[PDB]
């Protein structure tokens, strides 16, 4: 397998704008989101129908009642850290969970937090702290490290829970994240400014998303400015991305162990 | 901490019935479970934060509602045989709990036909033999609280006005006076040992029946009440 | 510290004019959530515009895509109009 | 899945006991031991999550998250331990499955045993055996018969074992017939 990834997210937003809802949580695994709740709703739904498929009502029914008491102490939270920050008005309040299952069998755990979209505090499971910004972030760091259990659980979640939740989502969806869409490249030579020609790369209609592409001068690596293009979603499944020159060239892509040249 | 009421109960066959529950804590989840001989605990409704309660192993034939913070209430609409058990309240500070889970002192509840088999106990007080003065130096009271029904009674030994747990032995469990029937009433021992010199009063405190259950028999209706013997 | 959102309007496939395709308005790194988005043909709003669901990035920051099933004419100009917390006027963002 | 603990267990007071607990569950996120006396409510012992031992005192806790089970160990026993031992495992939908309870019984050090029957006042005791002689139910359903009880003398730093006969034919010499009563039982 290649690496895969599991993650849970959290939004709190305090005094919201009518439509906004006040809390919103959603997982992924990879690029794609599997599971969704907020505090209009009230409900942990699917959002990939191989999810709806493999869980049983139980499931939804239990992390339903588990994340409206989450959603609870989110704006708790939420109202503390304004309360230290000495704030008005509307603030953000964010939590990242998750963890990586690496292509070689290694594995990493990931659990954060941020107030008004900068990172607050940051779970160190190896030495089993809390990393504080500020003294804002410190006074909650003091607190929090205060119950050892749930520390040791955090950890043990991270490490082994997470993983065995990542390992049954990527059989339920084998035939979506275990697949590969190898990309359609190209190409284009373009005389812009007078003298200036410019050699754009452009590949697409690829998965998964994480693909390689550079530009090499005679065998080579470009000691020139190469322009990068974003990955993008084309709204099927699949990427697109680019690599610009200013200009023999030759286009390098690797996607999927298959590693590709295009010489001009 | 939690706080939790009825400590006994006595119903007939289709009573409504409410336990209650209250924390001091601050705590956001609250729980409610039945505790069955021969079994663990089973979850019958819990409440995972103020706002939300939910379905647990057991729910029928019961419901909740987490009034506010503090209280979840348990409700038996149409009480049955079946649901003869110890209800125990817990709260925990959230949910998922990796904490300490606080339970209250329980509920005794049991569920019957007809309120015409409650008894209260008889009690009777037995001196100690010559012989075992004589042989040990000691002096052994037995005391026996008999003919009693439901299971809901509390023994204790009372030296010179004042309680006793020193010499003491209650039988955790008690005797079924009749084992064959159904409905058995029954019995329960204790003993209080002193020396030979200090030889030289049992209270039974039986949950039964209160002022709203109509008795309409020739006997004395089975109150709760305070059966001594000295 | 309030961060605008990056707009990138391209199509699913190497546009030909005649030729079916679907116009993508991807928004991203923005901070806070409350954003609007809607996908403009020669100025007008068009009404059968399928979006995916507001989506959470490792640095706090959220992203959407907004998307429509067009067919490229030279005489038609496409646009994704976009409004946020940053910006004073909603920002006009023209397709190449 | 399935949490399963002994239905009970016997040991002498001073001496250790290791009550096991095994989970044969979906998933893992955390293990608990709660103590239960005799009509009481549970109250929380320990809570592991992670592998290792635990001590509170007389009391520690023992997880092995590969081998899916743990103990509780109870040094130098004490009568007041006498109680129920209940653990339970956290399932990887967050659910608390409890395990039936291990009846913990704990037989006193009886330094001078005196076995004897004495009859009271329509009451027959069984007194002063050891802790190994074992109390049988009654025959006749006209008769009744409670198992051992252990008396402690705090005072006078003695413990003692006692069993209850009474009826409405019944003497004493008769009482404890159904029961393998001591040799040197006196009867007075
Ligand atoms: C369906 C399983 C949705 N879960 C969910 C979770 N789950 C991960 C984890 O159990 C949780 O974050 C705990 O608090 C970890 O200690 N997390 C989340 O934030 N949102 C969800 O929708």
């Amino acid at each position: 397998m290649r690496t895969h990834s599991l993650r849970y997210f959290r939004l709190g937003v305090s005094d919201p704008i009518h439509g906004v809802p006040e809390f919103i949580s959603v997982g992924y695994v990879d690029s794609h989101p599997i599971t969704t709740y907020d505090s209009v709703t009230r409900q942990k739904e699917p959002r990939a129908p191989w999810m709806a498929e493999n869980l049983a009502p139980d499931h939804w029914e239990r992390y339903t009642q588990l994340l409206r008491g989450w959603q609870q102490m989110f704006k708790v939270e939420l109202k503390r850290l304004q309360r230290h920050y000495n704030h008005s008005g509307s603030h953000t309040y964010q939590r990242m969970i998750g963890c990586e299952l690496l292509e070689d069998g290694s594995t990493t755990g990931f659990l954060q937090y941020a107030y008004d979209g900068q990172d607050f505090l940051i779970f160190n499971k190896d030495t089993l702290s809390w990393l504080a910004v500020d003294n804002v972030a410190h006074t909650i760091k003091q607190a929090w490290e205060a119950n050892q259990h749930e520390l040791l659980y955090q950890k043990n979640w991270l490490e082994e829970e997470c993983i065995a939740w990542l390992k049954r989502f990527l059989e339920y969806g084998k035939d979506t994240l275990q697949r590969t869409e190898p990309p359609l490249v190209r190409v284009n030579r373009k005389e812009t400014f007078p003298g200036v020609t410019a050699l754009f790369c452009k590949a697409h209609g690829f998965y998964p998303p994480e693909i390689y592409m550079t530009w090499m001068k005679n065998g080579e690596e470009i000691v020139q400015e190469i322009d990068y293009g974003d990955i993008l979603p084309s709204g099927d499944g699949t990427y697109q991305a680019w690599a610009s020159i200013e200009l023999l060239y030759s286009c390098h892509v690797e996607h999927s162990g298959v590693h590709m040249v295009l010489q001009v | 901490g939690v706080t939790q009421t009825p400590k006994f109960q006595v119903l007939k066959t289709g009573q409504s019935m409410t336990l209650q529950c209250a924390q001091d804590m601050n705590h956001n989840s609250m729980y409610w479970y039945r505790q069955d001989p021969g079994m663990g605990l089973r979850l019958i409704y819990y409440s995972a934060s103020e706002g939300t309660t939910d379905k647990g192993e057991v729910p029928n034939g019961y419901n909740v509602s987490r009034l506010n913070k503090r209280e979840f209430s348990l409700r038996l609409e149409s009480a049955a045989p079946s649901q003869t058990s110890v209800y125990f309240c817990a709260s925990s500070e959230t949910d998922p709990n990796t904490g300490e889970l606080f339970f209250g002192e329980g509920s005794r509840l049991t569920v019957l036909e007809d309120l015409k088999n409650v008894f209260p106990p008889e009690v009777a007080v037995f001196e100690p033999s010559e012989a075992e003065i004589s042989h040990t130096q000691k002096a052994t009271l037995v005391c026996l609280a008999t003919g009693f029904y439901p299971d809901h009674v509390e023994l204790s030994w009372w030296v010179n006005g004042k309680e006793v747990h020193s010499g003491v032995c209650t039988d955790p469990q008690p005797l079924k006076e009749q084992p064959a029937l159904n409905d058995s009433r029954y019995a329960l021992s204790s003993r209080l040992r002193v020396s030979a010199t200090f030889w030289q009063r049992c209270q039974v405190q039986f949950y039964g029946l209160s002022e709203n259950d109509e008795w309409t028999q020739d006997r004395a209706k089975p109150v709760t009440q305070i059966v001594s013997a000295e | 510290i309030q961060r605008t959102p990056k707009i990138q309007v391209y199509s699913r496939h190497p546009a030909e004019n005649g030729k079916s395709n679907f116009l993508n308005c991807y928004v991203s790194g923005f901070h806070p959530s409350d954003i609007e988005v809607d996908l403009l043909k020669n100025g007008e709003r068009i009404e059968k515009v399928e979006h995916s669901d507001l989506s959470f990035s490792k640095d706090w920051s959220f992203y959407l895509l907004y998307y429509t099933e067009f067919t490229p004419t030279e005489k038609d100009e496409y646009a994704c109009r976009v409004n946020h917390v940053t910006l004073s006027q909603p920002k006009i963002v023209k397709w190449d | 899945q399935n949490i399963d603990q002994p239905t009970e267990m016997t040991a002498t007071e001073g001496a250790i006991v290791q009550i096991n607990c095994t989970y044969q569950t979906s998933g893992f996120n955390g293990l608990f031991w709660y103590q239960q006396h005799a009509g009481e409510a549970p109250t929380f012992l320990s809570y592991n999550v992670l592998d290792g031992l635990e001590e509170k005192g007389r009391f520690s806790s023992f997880l092995s998250r590969s081998k899916g089970y743990s103990y509780l160990l109870l040094k130098e026993l004490q009568m007041k331990d006498s109680a129920s031992y209940l653990c339970a495992s956290i399932d990887s939908n967050y659910q608390l499955i409890w395990g039936a309870g291990t009846k913990l019984i704990i037989k006193p050090d009886i330094q001078n045993p005196d076995p004897a029957v004495y009859q009271l006042r329509s009451v027959c005791l069984f007194t002063d055996f050891d802790s190994q002689t074992n109390v049988s139910q009654s025959k006749d359903s006209d008769v009744y018969i409670t198992d051992k009880c252990v008396l402690d003398m705090r005072s006078m730093d003695f413990k003692s074992n006692s069993a209850v006969a009474w009826s409405n034919d019944f003497a004493c010499a008769n009482a404890f017939n159904n029961s393998i009563i001591p040799e040197d039982t006196f009867f007075p």
